[PDB]
Parts: C-alpha cells; sequence; structure tokens
C-alpha cells in the first residue's frame, strides 16, 4: 500500500517521450494523424461507439495517466495506445483513414518507443 | 459542339443553335425557315465583318466558349432586295434602371 | 426513427465526391436519426475519394447559402456496397434552377434580409425571399415524396 | 415551331416552341385554333432577352449528363427579371 509514490522522474521523461511522438506525428501531406484520437466523442453524440467499444479511452486520458503515475513501465503505457487503436479498428473497420491512421499511429508508437538510450 | 447564337436585325432577335462544324449557309437555310428569305438574300455579320458561306461557326469565331446557351453570341443580319443592300442595323435593347441603394 | 436516414450498416464503402460545379460544396450526411451532419467541403472542381458505408444517405448543398445542389442527377446519395474493389463516384453538380429561383439567389446575395422589405416588388415576392433554402425544408418534401 | 415575344419598347423575340412553353404564363397564353404570338406590355427589352436566354439554357441543361454552368444575373437586371420570372412562372 505504498501505491501513492511516484514513478521515477526517468521513467515519466521517458513516457512523454514516446507520447509526444505519437501526438505531434503528421505524414508527408502534414496532417497530425493523432488529432481525432485527443478526445472522445461524448455518449450524446456517438452513442453506437460505446454500444461496440466498450473500454473507451482517449489520448487525453493516456497522456493523463502519465501524469498520475498510473502506468508502471512503458508495457503498460502500450497496453491503452495498443487499445485506443483496436478500440478505433473495431468500431471503424479497414477502408476508413481513422482505421488507417490507427495503424500508422500503432508504428509510430513501436518506433517512438524503440529508441531506448539506454 | 453545339453553338448557341442570336440572329438579330433593326428589332428582331431570333434564337437558333447549330454546330461547330455548320457553316455560315445553314444557318442562312434556318434563317430561311424562320423569315422566308433565301440565303443569297441575305447577309450574315460577326461584329461589322460579313460572314462567309461555306464557313464553319468556329472558323468565324462561333465556339462552345464564346457561344454559350446562358450568354449567346451575336450575328447581325442584314438583307439584299435585288438591287438594293440596307445598312447593318441592330437597335440596342432597353437599359435597366439605377441600383436600389439598398444592394450597392 | 425517420424515413429519410441512414442505416447503421457496418459494411464499407469508398465513394468519390466530385463538385463538378462552381459552387462550394457542402456535403450534408443524414444521421442514423436522420439528422443533418455538415462535413468539409469540396471547392470548385475538387473531387476526394471519401469512406463511407453502405446504405447511408447523403445530401449536397451549397456551403454559403444552403441552396440545394444534385448528386448524380437526384438529389439524395445512397452508396451500393463496392463491387468488387470500385469506387462508387458521387458527382456533384448544379441542378436547373427555375428562373425565379434563380432571381431569388441573386437577389438573396446582393440585399441583406433587412432590406429585403425595402425593394419596390409585389409583396408576394417579399416571402419568396424570406424562404431561404435549407436542409429540413428538402427533407420534408422528400420524405412526402415516398 | 417558332413563336414571337414582343417586349414593352416593341422588340422582337423569335424562339422556339418548345422553348417558350418553358413559361407556364406563356403556355396558357399559347394554344388558349393555338397562338403563335405574345405580347408583354410590362416587360422590358434588356429583360426578356434575359428570360429568352433562360430558355435555351433550361431546355439544353435539363436532363444533360454535362457539367452544369451557373446561369449569370447581373446586379442591375435582378429585380426586373425576378418579376418578370414570377410573372412568367419559369
Ligand atoms: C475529406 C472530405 N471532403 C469532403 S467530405 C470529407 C470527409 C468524408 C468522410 C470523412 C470520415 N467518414 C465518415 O465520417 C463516414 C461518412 C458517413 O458514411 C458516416 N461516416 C462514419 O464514419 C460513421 N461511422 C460508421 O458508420 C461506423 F464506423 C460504424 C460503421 C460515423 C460518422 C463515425 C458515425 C471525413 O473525415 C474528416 C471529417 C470529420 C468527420 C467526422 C468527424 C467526427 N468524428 C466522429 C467520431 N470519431 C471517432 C473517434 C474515435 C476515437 C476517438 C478518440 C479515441 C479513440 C477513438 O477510437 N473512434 N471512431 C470514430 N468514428 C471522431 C470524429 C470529424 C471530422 C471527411
Amino acid at each position: 500500500a505504498e501505491k501513492l509514490s511516484p514513478n521515477p522522474p526517468k521513467l515519466t521523461k521517458q513516457m512523454n517521450a514516446i507520447i509526444d511522438t505519437v501526438i505531434n506525428y503528421k505524414d508527408s501531406s502534414g496532417r497530425q494523424l493523432s488529432e481525432v484520437f485527443i478526445q472522445l466523442p461524448s455518449r450524446k453524440e456517438l452513442p453506437e461507439y460505446y454500444e461496440l467499444i466498450r473500454k473507451p479511452v482517449d489520448f487525453k486520458k493516456i497522456k493523463e495517466r502519465i501524469r498520475n503515475h498510473k502506468y508502471r513501465s512503458l508495457g503498460d503505457l502500450e497496453k491503452d495506445v495498443m487499445l485506443l487503436c483496436h478500440n478505433a479498428q473495431t468500431f471503424n473497420l479497414e477502408g476508413s483513414q481513422i482505421y488507417e491512421d490507427s495503424i500508422v499511429l500503432q508504428s509510430v508508437f513501436k518506433s517512438a518507443r524503440q529508441k531506448i538510450a539506454k | 459542339m453545339d453553338v448557341f447564337l442570336m440572329i438579330r436585325r433593326h428589332k428582331t432577335t431570333i434564337f437558333t443553335d447549330a454546330k461547330e462544324s455548320s457553316t455560315v449557309f445553314e444557318l442562312k437555310r434556318i434563317v430561311e425557315g424562320i423569315l422566308k428569305r433565301p440565303p443569297d438574300e441575305q447577309r450574315l455579320y460577326k461584329d461589322d465583318q460579313l460572314l462567309d458561306d461555306g464557313k464553319t461557326l468556329g472558323e468565324c469565331g462561333f465556339t462552345s466558349q464564346t457561344a454559350r446557351p446562358q450568354a449567346p453570341a451575336t450575328v447581325g443580319l442584314a438583307f439584299r432586295a435585288d438591287d438594293t443592300f440596307e445598312a447593318l442595323c441592330i437597335e440596342p435593347f432597353s437599359s435597366p434602371p439605377e441600383l436600389p441603394d439598398v444592394m450597392k | 426513427r425517420p424515413v429519410l436516414r441512414s442505416v447503421n450498416s457496418r459494411e464499407p464503402s469508398q465513394v468519390i465526391f466530385c463538385n463538378r460545379s462552381p459552387r462550394v460544396v457542402l456535403p450534408v450526411w443524414l444521421n442514423f436519426d436522420g439528422e443533418p451532419q455538415p462535413y468539409p467541403t469540396l471547392p470548385p472542381g475538387t473531387g476526394r475519394r471519401i469512406h463511407s458505408y453502405r446504405g447511408h444517405l447523403w445530401l449536397f448543398r451549397d456551403a454559403g447559402t444552403h441552396d440545394g445542389l444534385l448528386v448524380n442527377q437526384t438529389e439524395l446519395f445512397v452508396p451500393s456496397l463496392n463491387v468488387d474493389g470500385q469506387p462508387i463516384f458521387a458527382n456533384i453538380t448544379l441542378p436547373v434552377y427555375t428562373l425565379k429561383e434563380r432571381c431569388l439567389q441573386v437577389v438573396r446575395s446582393l440585399v441583406k434580409p433587412e432590406n429585403y422589405r425595402r425593394l419596390d416588388i409585389v409583396r408576394s415576392l417579399y416571402e419568396d425571399l424570406e424562404d431561404h433554402p435549407n436542409v429540413q425544408k428538402d427533407l420534408e418534401r422528400l420524405t412526402q415524396e415516398r | 415551331m417558332y413563336v414571337k415575344l414582343i417586349s414593352s419598347d416593341g422588340h422582337e423575340f423569335i424562339v422556339k416552341r418548345e422553348h417558350a412553353l418553358t413559361s407556364g404564363t406563356i403556355k396558357a397564353m399559347l394554344s388558349g385554333n393555338e397562338t403563335n404570338e405574345v405580347n408583354f406590355r410590362e416587360i422590358p427589352s434588356h429583360v426578356l432577352s434575359k428570360v429568352c436566354m433562360y430558355f435555351t439554357y433550361k431546355v439544353r441543361y435539363t436532363n444533360s449528363s454535362t457539367e452544369i454552368p451557373e446561369f449569370p444575373i447581373a446586379p442591375e437586371i435582378a429585380l426586373e427579371l425576378l418579376m418578370a420570372a414570377n410573372f412568367l412562372d419559369c
């Protein structure tokens, strides 16, 4: 029950480098692939998303759980970013730009993470 | 390629259409059907320059570009009666009133 | 559940929106509840491959005046399911407006609605200028047709 | 085949019958054995000529597979054209 203590500053500095690379990423057309994923629609805007998508999460919440040390390792962070991307993929299905954007944001995450200078 | 003309004489204006490869003589046949005057009895103009039997409307400048259904091109018409040649005369349309200040 | 609505059929369908008109086109997607959703505009002559879904209603207006436009010569657009790997083409064109409607459009574009009634025209035309084109009025007429 | 349309200042506009029948008012005036000429003592030259241009534009681009262009109306004739259109029902 020492779950109060924060993550070591080097770990928080690492997570924020990865999630900033993902969110700031632009394709060769200068388009910010992550913008649609920053914040989820409201249940009244899009109830069909919450009917189907069952564990909802956006980058707003992901980068929140970094501030408050909910993720205890880089793997805990990857589990949500993959869940975010898979949520978008199962709701919109292949053939949609949002699907294919989340394919790429998955790739950027693993490139950004595989940059460990350690 | 359809071209859309506005054949004008004095205070008569004929609305008709032809093809860009249609001939000036072929307008004169269309005008003969409407005004009952054979091709020899009529002279077609495009801004003071006499038009030419045997020439296509495209070669006279009438294209899909310049003679559009919503903005037809003008062809001047003058008649010949035996030895008499009237001058080409096209009376102007009426002028519009000045804009109400509501718009301007 | 309105009669003019999109069906929540999770069946993807590629569609090519092509604005072949001189207007700035506002595509309007009809909700699953038949509610109009405005989508990003298209400059004149512009086209874009668009991902949509089978059984979804689409509608197209002038983005500035909400004048009604045509899609494949009809007012409504529904994508079929794509046959093999072939996008469905949506040709967006002007309609042949009545002479009266086109005049109303131009007078509406020059006279601000405050001065509609300052124009010295038959008073049955004041109310014609005030009947601005919008999506709900078209949905009402297009619905009652079926 | 061709019908005559006179303005208030005497200009004669000869158009196809199927073109002039675009107007509902003109359709009633015509064939109401059948009529070939119509006179309008309250529509000027610069309005009918533009009215007749709309007839050409309607018949050509109605049910067309082409790219439909905008019908142009200069500001100085919009009002007169509006009641001309309202009167002719077209
Ligand atoms: C370029 C261009 N030029 C002129 S028009 C145009 C253009 C055309 C199309 C699109 C995108 N395509 C669509 O929206 C198609 C069209 C129609 O069939 C309906 N539809 C759908 O996806 C529906 N989905 C479905 O029916 C299903 F998926 C169930 C099958 C819907 C609207 C999501 C209910 C576009 O896109 C740019 C404009 C545009 C369009 C819509 C929106 C608002 N959205 C709504 C919700 N959305 C989503 C967020 C997340 C999500 C969010 C945060 C975190 C994790 C997440 O998984 N996941 N899924 C979403 N659909 C965010 C923004 C914003 C911008 C631009």
